[PDB]
């Protein structure tokens, strides 16, 4: 219990106006870590980094996305753009050559071409369909992009959710808040279908009064359906399956945060014993926040 | 009449309070509080009356 | 401005300008970088001290 003293020291001090000391003070709460702390934190980022990993594989155009601007380089008979750096570049457990970026684009084009027909039979949640787009996915984790192109990568991710949450939340701003339907029932119709007006309807065959006047609202309540009927076209993915996919890139993002950032502190120590020898240039407590 | 203002009881509690004093707002620690106080007026280096 | 013998002078303020320009660039970037609370705070109680 480090923080117990800390009430008994700050509660009785001298108020001191120093920033350097009262910023060692707040650093030196977390202790060091050594040959067990740097392992397991290393363990939970690669893991934090592998979910992530697993949540963009399960969309879609994510491959299409990995493909298209390849194709379009290939047309250049090369490719001198820096995007060939970001290549898939697939890991081992230099230079990027044809022999492995067509060998490992041979089975993307057959997976890409052999996973349409399969969704298509006995629904979306077929067992072969589900496990194929699985090993697609699969296939597609033993590449190692650069950070560069990933990042908007998942960029398009955090974009796609928030346009889809704004659709989402649109309908509460229309008409929850005026019209005050029961969430306790709108929560299960809205699960429903997500497809079509049968529990729009549903709800004017049941008394609801509130609900009974909807027509004057009805050209601006349908068209969020309209918009998550276009989303769910254009992405090619059911709501449910988005909203799986993003509430677990969040925890497995917050994961690797949390894990990066407890790493953090344990080495301000280091950062402060290397910034007191390179000081007097500018100041001393600017060089610990860029050693930080 | 000075022991009767005195706070302390023994020699941690007054080396606490003369870190405390000399340095506010850091912590005292065990080890400190003597480096502090040796340091002081009995380092060779750091005290000289010639 | 510059002097005779090739050397400047300047007033204290463009010191002090620089000092609080270049830790509020430094803190533009943390924010962005989402580093961890401790350091952005520091950051802040510096831009506040500059």
């Amino acid at each position: 219990a480090a923080a117990q003293v800390l009430s008994s020291v700050e509660s009785e001090i001298g108020r001191t106006t120093d920033p350097v000391r009262m910023y060692m003070r707040e650093m030196g709460t977390v202790e060091l870590l050594t040959r067990e702390g740097e392992i397991d934190i290393a363990k939970r980022i690669e893991d934090g980094i592998n979910q992530v990993q697993c949540s963009v594989a399960e969309y879609p155009e994510a491959i299409t996305y990995l493909l298209e601007q390849y194709d379009r380089v290939e047309a250049e008979e090369a490719r001198l753009s820096d995007l060939i750096t970001g290549f898939v570049d697939p890991n081992a457990e230099n230079s990027i050559d044809p022999e492995l970026a067509r060998e490992k684009f041979a089975e993307l084009r057959a997976q890409y071409v052999v996973t349409r027909d399969t969704i298509k039979a006995k629904g979306r949640s077929h067992a072969t369909a589900q496990e194929e787009i699985l090993k697609l996915s699969e296939v597609f984790k033993q590449f190692r992009l650069v950070p560069k192109q990933f990042d908007y990568l998942v960029n398009s991710m955090r974009v796609m959710m928030d346009r889809v949450r704004t659709q989402e939340r649109l309908i509460m701003k229309l008409c929850v808040e005026q019209c005050k339907m029961p969430k306790k029932n709108f929560i299960t119709l809205f699960t429903g279908n997500e497809t079509s007006d049968t529990w729009f309807n549903a709800a004017i065959a049941m008394n609801k009064p509130w609900s009974e006047k909807l027509h004057d609202v009805s050209e601006e309540v349908h068209r969020a359906l309209q918009k998550l009927q276009q989303i769910e076209e254009e992405t090619g993915l059911t709501i449910e399956q988005v909203k799986d996919i993003n509430r677990r890139m969040s925890i497995g993002e917050a994961k690797a945060r949390r894990a990066k950032k407890e790493m953090v502190e344990a080495n301000l120590r280091l950062v402060i014993s290397i910034a007191k020898k390179y000081t007097r240039g500018l100041q001393f407590l600017d060089l610990i926040q860029e050693g930080n | 009449e000075t022991l009767r203002v005195d706070p302390t009881n023994d020699r941690l509690s007054a080396l606490v309070e003369i870190y405390r004093m000399m340095r506010p707002g850091e912590p005292p620690t065990r080890e400190a509080a003597e480096s502090l106080f040796e340091n002081l007026f009995f380092s060779e280096d750091r005290y000289d009356l010639s | 401005v510059p002097l005779d013998g090739g050397r400047f002078a300047t007033s204290d303020l463009n010191d002090l300008y620089r000092r609080v320009i270049n830790r509020n660039n430094r803190l533009k970037r943390l924010l962005d970088l989402a580093a961890p609370d401790i350091i952005v705070r520091n950051e802040k109680r510096m831009l506040q001290e500059a």
